[PDB]
């Protein structure tokens, strides 16, 4: 019930610089991640949700980053359905936030243009 | 050419083969009439019947409203033009409450004593540009306007028993009363009437 | 007598 | 050319002798009760209007008129 | 300003 | 920390331009897209002069545009896809002067998403469906009607879905009246993901396909698919049904193709290269734009290569198919973003970056034997057509547009020691670069100046009869006589005018027809038409003091404040009103209104006393001389003025008062009643102000002339108030000659000069001063006021590479093969201008670049330092090492050998130079290397800080070398900008954002003490206090970084947080601008003004960040905002909060290019938003004006 409360505060608030309650919140929202009941699991993914519009999905690609390549299907496959719920709802302005990944042997990783200097 | 306000007139005249088709050209005449009086200028009809001149004015508010607006808010401001001052009239004796808010007025023997005073106030000041009057507007007190159009050039003679067109001293008087010399360097005036008779006009108001 | 000269003139047909 | 019908009507019936076609080209014309028209050919009205332009001087259009922006919300 | 209310005048003082 | 965003400047570069009939008349339009702004273009025909009729803000990225027309329609409907989701279609408004929303339909999400729609927009040439289409697998049509209102109806969408395709252009095809069809440049990349080889990326080919829409059965098909032999980059719609045959012409890279479906084989014509080319061999080359000119008769095409060649394509059919293309020369041209040929024999070319041209087509390409080569031309396996191009012989220049973009430098600065300070900036690319001084006001240009004995009190301008359009004599007054001119070509004293000579002059008109008037303080002298004159003395001692003058209506006021005026009654001679009024307090000045055109005579009358009250007069016959109005002022009135201004209906009428103060007074004047309203203030100048009545654009302006003058005219049907970029003036008056029709004459101190406003309605003017490369960037000599400046092209050949390589080219040409000397010796000797030619192209790798010292006054090269072949600057400094003492030294850093895709480098070097001869000249000192690009060069304490990829370094200066001295290497990624304050220095990581580093001297050592939390790609920086730093992206949006007030520099060189510092930085304010900004500068722009944060965009749009000073304010002006979001949203079909929260939500600014579109609304809606904030639309309008009065212009 507090996932949902922070799903509707989030909406509201948006746009009017109320961000620092609600990564605060966030920090205590996000643990709750790992639940497997379906009733507070789509409490917790609504939260994120609101979340996404209202301190933005930089703030929510830096939370999942460490567990989309983590060891555990448990870990991963909940991680991964947190992004693809970010890149559907965000999917533009996610170009900017992207980390840089390195070149191994024989792909290129490094997106070069943004690198450019004027 | 000794006129004090120079009169540039302008002739408007039907050649409908029907009469009922005629009546509906009549009106669509006078809102083109009307577009021209859209800068400063006033505009004033002369109908053949009191009855009919009420119901002109209501008739071309209805043509500005469609029109979106085509000479509506003549003056420059929201302000200008005395429009507070028309809103401070909101009680009339007359149906001067509705028409008070419009731009056009219409002044009428029938209406009242003191409100015709009331609404001749309100045009000099100018209050409304366009307005409609029966002859005895020409031949009573005086006021005239920028520019004057008399409408269907007719007139009821009961000691004819029928439909007479409009005599010439009733013409003379109302055309005469278009365009002030103070007011104006020139006016004009339009008279619409039946092409039959639209020679006749024009030997009086020049010297034929 | 002051008599001068446009040096710079502005029109086009 | 001068016999060219848009039954048909000429720019009449078809005699017993003979879809999308609209526009013919006929031989003879004769009368028992009504017009018949003999001998004819289909052709189009296109057609001969480049031919002979002096004396002649189709369209996709969707079906559905569709919503203005007044019954739309 | 005005004397009834402080109302900002603009100059604006008429008959 | 409140911010209010204004824009100053907005963007002038153009992505997309359409021409149609918008207006709906036959008058011809251009429809511009701004990227986030869409602006109307009228060109002139006679004038040829381009006017900017609308301009309006959308609040979004402009991703394609287009005109489309109903079957039958006159009037054109412009049909945008964005990023919004939607695609609208919207409609010009003559009457009302704005575009008009007719459709908006929802498809898709928001942003520039890879699948949603919105990227291609290709309408049917009939005008029966329009096409919407993403770079990849998503396609719609909209199918348009009209119905029985003539009022357009659309409908559902029809979707055309092809999943893993990639779609490089897509074009609807001009079948007659068939179903409509649309072609595509498709690509299918599913088989090339899944070969681990990677062949099947190689040998996969891109297709034309052609789309059928199925009127009858209401679906679209996929009908023709068939693979291309290169990979073309856009398609032409060759025009069909009755006229010319329904094609597609496919540019491709060396080529162009002319395909249909059908039994029609493909026709393929080579694109002619340039004779003698300095350009690299392996290049090819591309089309970058087209336009089609269809005539009744025929038609043809007008593409424009990468060089800026335009060549004429014409297809040449026999019978049902085409059976070669021709290719012809045309002309050359700056490289465009799009071509328009207008009707009227014009072709608008709006260049990709600089400055717009509207040509005149003087001949199209017939005539004059120039080769004109053919796809039946049999040409042999390898080579190819050769041209040789030359200058303008089909196009003439008729106009050019200023654009400032791209900005790529800026700085605001007082370098020309007036007190307004000027903006310095740097923008172009390549050889059309330039730097640019922008200052704020009208361009003031002169017709003629000429000396006068002695210095003269005022100056009028007569006319000899009121049809004359031109007019006839000058007058002049001194302090004892009176001189009279006679214009024409030559200006000389006539004495034959009638004019007094004797006594000076208070003003000379004509009243009537042709009547004149002079009246002097010893009476007033009328002269008739055949000259003979009358005299009317004045009564008594008395004498004039101050008059008043209409076309009619005379009125003077004697010694003691006693009126009297005359009125011209039709005996054509001023006669006298039988009372005169007494007033209380003697006058110092009065006016009286211009006569309307029909009336007789002008009501009101406006006179000013020394009580600093002005009181207004009535000059009706039932009331002669009886006050209306009076209103009281601060200071006692030098001039008033009553004007009509706005009109097209009628104006609306102003009185105009002018002080001791130097504010300006611009009052509400009742027409019929006379009750002056709300006066808006403005201050101007330092001295009294005097107001003198002219005409621009057959309109009645005002000049206000103080310190500065000031001219308050109406644009666009909307005011204006801009001072004149010209020395101050002691008197003016209209003037109107054959030489120049709309001119002001003013007397300064002993001079009289002719002026004229060529450009009106601006914010800027601009002179502009050419460069070689792309400047990138510059710094000012602080004792000089010199400018130093590096430019750097990649793809570039320097000056002396330039010269072998053409030296090489001429030995080719003998070894080739007697006469050949001959024409090598032309090649040696030609030299085409390369800022209208092109600059040759030299590959990946090749770097141009020179240092440059240059005077801002006058534009001149002081001097020039030329670098080596793949050495490129990057950073400039000027300093002063304090150990070597009072020596200014220049500072290049230089990267050399640089790739860019992928990235290396093969080292770096710092060039020392000195500045010798007070800023003249560089001396070179020495050249230092280092082993990656120096990115960052900045002053720090009499030593320098240098930023070397990602090591951060300090420099001292050494005889043989610069020195290196306690580096730090714990930065992230590559550095790009530095800045100081104290012993704090700012580092801007590429992608890292800001890092807070201390210097702490006794230790020797720099120390990351604090950073932030975000991923950044930090452009600029610039420092609002000592604890703030506001930044910009490469992304469009500035951010303004806090250090929190607990944090301590005091750290001493393990754990961090989140990998990085243990403190962090609070992000205070977001903020998407929209578009590229590369420039911040915290200033003051006017005299007398507050600061603000000034930023420039690579567009080329200019904007200021202010503060709020209350919160009263700043509830204010939210309210208006979230007012205006839902009563005025976005003419795109964006989402404004939506749109400012682009990358990271919006905080604490409130845009005020919204909050101003208060005065685009309708009235019922401006009544009914200003109801809620309790406020009347006056009101709201003067609280919106007087935040950008107060802070710009």
């Amino acid at each position: 019930t507090a996932s949902a409360v922070v799903q509707h505060m989030s909406l509201g608030v948006y746009g009017f610089g109320c961000e620092d309650s609600l990564n605060h919140l966030l920090n205590y929202v996000w643990p709750n991640v790992f639940e497997t009941s379906p009733h507070v699991i789509q409490a917790v993914m609504g939260a994120l949700e609101g979340l996404r519009v209202a301190i933005g999905p930089c703030r929510m690609l830096q939370y999942c980053l460490q567990g989309l390549f983590h060891p555990a299907r448990k870990v991963r496959d909940v991680y991964w359905k947190i992004y693809n719920s970010i890149y559907i709802g965000s999917q533009d302005a996610l170009i900017a936030h992207y980390p840089r990944i390195y070149n191994d042997d024989k792909n290129t990783y490094i997106r070069y243009e943004l690198d450019y200097i004027l | 050419s000794f006129r004090p306000v120079p009169l540039e007139q302008t002739y408007v005249g039907i050649t409908e083969k029907k009469a009922i088709k005629r009546f509906q050209i009549m009106n669509e005449i006078v809102y083109e009439k009307i577009m021209e009086h859209a800068g400063k200028n006033q505009v004033l009809v002369f109908v053949h019947s009191r009855k009919e001149t009420g119901k002109t004015a209501r008739a071309i508010r209805d043509m500005c409203l469609e029109k979106d607006t085509l000479g509506l808010f003549l003056r420059e401001g929201s302000a200008s033009t005395e429009v507070l001052r028309t809103e401070a009239e909101q009680c009339k004796n007359l149906e001067l409450k509705d028409l008070l808010p419009y731009g056009f007025a219409i002044h009428h023997a029938g209406m009242t004593r003191v409100d015709r005073t009331l609404v001749e106030d309100l045009f000099a000041d100018k209050h409304i540009q366009v307005l409609v009057s029966t002859a005895t507007l020409a031949w009573g007190v005086n006021l005239p306007a920028h520019t004057v159009i008399i409408k269907g050039t007719q007139v009821y003679s009961p000691e004819k028993g029928r439909w007479t067109e409009l005599g010439a001293l009733d013409i003379l008087q109302m055309l005469g009363r278009a365009g002030r010399p103070q007011y104006d360097t020139k006016g004009e005036g339009i008279l619409i009437t039946s092409h039959g008779e639209l020679q006749y006009y024009l030997s009086l108001l020049n010297q034929q | 007598p002051i008599s001068f000269g446009f040096t710079r003139t502005s029109a086009r047909r | 050319f001068y016999h060219t019908a848009r039954g048909y009507r000429t720019v009449v019936f078809i005699h017993p002798n003979s879809q999308q076609p609209r526009w013919l080209l006929y031989h003879e014309l004769v009368l028992t009760t009504k017009e018949f028209m003999r001998q004819v050919l289909e052709i189009e009205s296109s057609w001969l209007l480049e031919v002979a332009p002096h004396y002649y001087k189709a369209k996709k259009m969707p079906k559905k008129i569709g919503k203005t922006r007044e019954e739309l919300g | 300003r005005c004397y009834v209310c402080d109302q900002q005048t603009n100059g604006v003082f008429n008959p | 920390m409140f911010l209010y965003n204004l824009t100053l400047q907005r963007a002038t570069g153009i992505s997309f331009a359409i021409h149609g009939n918008f207006s709906g008349t036959k008058q011809q339009e251009i429809v511009v897209s701004r990227g986030k702004i869409l602006e109307l273009l009228r060109p002139d025909p006679n004038t040829g002069k381009v006017h900017t009729l609308l301009t309006v803000e959308v609040f979004g990225v402009i991703r394609s545009l287009m005109a489309f027309r109903l079957t039958g329609g006159t009037k054109d409907y412009i049909v945008v896809g964005s990023d919004s989701g939607r695609i609208v279609i919207l409609e010009y408004q003559p009457s009302k002067n704005m575009f008009e929303k007719i459709h908006q339909e929802t498809f898709g999400k928001s942003g520039c998403r890879r699948i949603v729609p919105g990227q291609f927009l290709a309408v049917d040439p009939k005008g029966r469906a329009v096409m919407i289409s993403a770079i990849e697998k998503q396609k719609l049509v909209y199918i348009l009607n009209r119905d029985a209102a003539a009022r357009l109806t659309i409908s559902s969408p029809l979707e055309a879905h092809k999943a893993n395709t990639l779609v490089y252009h897509v074009v609807g095809v001009d079948v007659g009246f068939e179903n409509p069809m649309f072609a595509c440049l498709e690509m299918d990349y599913e088989e090339a993901d899944n070969d681990p080889t990677g062949e099947a990326a190689a040998n996969t080919q891109q297709t034309l396909t052609f789309y059928e829409l199925d009127l009858g059965l209401n679906h679209v098909v996929r009908k023709y698919s068939e693979p291309l032999e290169e990979h073309g980059n856009f398609l032409i719609t060759v025009p069909g049904g009755s006229d010319g045959p329904s094609g597609v012409l496919i540019c491709s890279e060396n080529y162009i193709t002319y395909k249909n479906f059908g039994d029609q084989p493909d026709i393929r014509c080579p694109i002619p290269r340039r004779r003698n080319d300095l350009d690299d061999p392996e290049r090819g080359m591309i089309f970058v734009c087209s336009a089609t000119h269809k005539t009744k008769s025929m038609f043809f095409f007008l593409a424009q290569t990468e060089q800026g060649d335009i060549f004429k394509i014409t297809l040449e059919t026999d019978e049902d198919m085409v059976t070669e293309i021709r290719l012809k020369y045309f002309d050359t041209v700056p490289v465009a973003a799009a071509m328009c040929v207008l009707k009227t024999g014009f072709l608008f070319v709006a260049s990709e970056f600089g400055n717009h041209y509207l040509y005149q087509i003087a001949h199209l390409g017939d005539d004059d034997e120039e080769p004109e080569f053919s796809s039946a031309m049999p040409l042999e396996e390898g080579d190819t057509f050769f041209f040789q191009p030359r200058p303008l012989k089909n196009l003439v220049l008729v106009d050019e547009l200023d654009s400032l973009s791209p900005i790529l430098f800026c700085q605001i600065a007082d370098l020309a020691n007036e007190d307004t300070p000027q903006l310095y900036v740097a923008c172009g690319r390549g050889p059309r670069s330039s730097l640019r001084v922008l200052r704020h006001g009208l361009e003031v240009s002169e017709m003629a100046v000429s000396e006068l004995p002695g210095n003269p009190n005022a100056v009028w301008t007569v006319r000899r009869h009121i049809e004359d359009e031109f007019d006839a004599y000058i007058i002049v007054s001194f302090v004892n006589a009176t001189l009279v001119l006679s214009i024409g070509e030559t200006v000389e004293e006539v004495t034959d005018s009638g004019f007094l000579g004797t006594t000076p002059t208070l003003s000379c008109s004509l009243l009537g027809d042709d009547a004149l008037v002079q009246v002097y303080p010893d009476g007033i002298r009328h002269i008739r038409a055949d000259k003979r004159v009358n005299e009317w003395k004045t009564p008594g001692k008395k004498t004039i003091v101050k008059c008043a003058v209409n076309q009619r209506q005379v009125v003077i006021a004697l010694t003691g404040g006693e009126l009297v005026y005359f009125e011209m009654d039709p005996s054509g001679q001023l006669n006298e009103y039988t009372e005169r009024k007494e007033m209380s307090a003697d006058v110092v000045c009065m006016s009286l209104a211009n006569v309307p055109p029909g009336e007789q005579r002008s009501r009101f009358l406006a006179v000013g006393l020394v009580d600093n009250t002005v009181r207004i007069i009535s000059l009706d016959p039932s009331d002669c001389l009886q006050p209306l109005s009076m209103q009281a002022l601060p200071a006692q009135p030098e001039s008033l003025c009553i004007v009509e201004m706005g009109g097209t209906s009628i104006g609306f009428l102003y009185l105009n008062i002018g002080l001791q103060n130097g504010v300006l007074l611009r009052t509400v004047l009742d027409p019929v009643t006379g009750d002056l309203s709300d006066t808006r203030t403005r201050y101007l100048g330092s001295r009294p102000v005097k107001l003198f009545r002219v005409r621009m654009q057959g309109q009645e302006a005002v000049l206000a002339m103080s310190s500065r003058s000031w001219l308050s005219y109406s644009y666009q049907s909307r005011f204006h108030l801009t001072p004149l970029s010209y020395e101050t003036l002691e008197f003016a008056s209209g003037f109107a000659s054959e030489q120049c029709p709309e001119g002001i004459v003013a007397i300064s101190t002993n001079t009289l000069r002719i002026l004229a406003l060529e450009k009106l309605g601006a914010v800027f003017n601009q002179v502009a001063f050419p460069l070689q490369y792309t400047p990138r960037k510059f710094v000012i000599h602080p004792e000089s006021n010199n400018l130093i400046i590096i430019e750097t092209d990649h793809n570039a050949y320097t000056e002396a590479t330039k010269a072998q390589r053409k030296q090489q080219m001429a030995e080719e040409m003998v070894e080739a093969a007697e006469l050949a000397a001959e024409m090598a010796a032309a090649f040696l000797n030609e030299n085409l201008p390369e800022s209208i030619f092109g600059a040759p192209k030299a590959g990946n790798g090749q770097w141009a670049s020179v240092i440059r010292v240059m005077n801002p006054i006058q534009g001149n090269t002081l001097d020039l330092v030329q670098l080596e072949q793949n050495e490129a600057a990057f950073s400039v400094a000027v300093c002063r090492f304090s150990n070597t003492g009072e020596d200014w030294y220049v500072l290049v850093g230089v990267a050399k050998d640089l790739i860019l895709n992928p990235r290396s480098v093969a080292g770096g070097f710092v060039y020392t130079y000195k500045l010798v001869n007070n800023g003249e000249k560089l001396e070179f000192l020495h050249k230092t290397p280092v082993e990656e690009v120096p990115a960052a060069i900045a002053p720090f304490q009499g030593r320098v800080l240098i930023g070397v990829g990602k090591l951060l370094r300090v420099y001292d200066l050494g005889k043989k070398k610069l020195l290196r001295k306690c580096e730090n290497k714990h930065i992230a990624n590559y550095i790009s900008g530095i800045q100081t304050i104290g012993h704090r220095v700012i580092v801007s990581d590429v992608q890292e954002s800001f890092i807070w580093v201390r210097y702490k001297r006794n230790e020797n050592q720099l120390i990351i003490f604090a950073d932030d939390t975000y991923p950044r790609w930090v452009t600029t920086a610039s420092l609002l206090d000592y604890d703030t730093v506001a930044g910009a992206d490469k992304f469009g949006n500035i951010c303004v970084v806090r250090l929190p007030p607990n944090t301590n520099d005091e750290v001493d060189e393990d754990r961090g947080l989140l990998n990085g510092a243990s403190q962090k930085a609070e992000v205070i304010m977001n903020y998407h601008v929209g578009e590229t900004v590369l420039s911040l500068q915290k200033t003051t722009l006017i005299p007398g003004g507050s600061e603000s944060l000034v930023y420039t965009t690579l567009s080329g749009g200019i904007g200021i960040l202010v503060p709020f000073t209350s919160h009263e304010d700043h509830d204010f002006f939210q309210h208006v905002e979230m007012h205006l979001r839902s009563e005025h949203p976005p003419l795109c079909g964006r989402d404004h909060l939506s749109f400012r929260s682009y990358y990271f939500p919006v905080k604490n600014v409130i845009d005020g290019d919204l909050c101003e579109q208060f005065n685009s609304m309708e009235p019922n809606k401006q009544k009914n938003v200003s109801e809620e904030l309790d406020r009347t639309p006056p009101e709201v309008s003067k609280k919106l004006e007087d935040i950008r009065t107060r802070y710009a212009f």
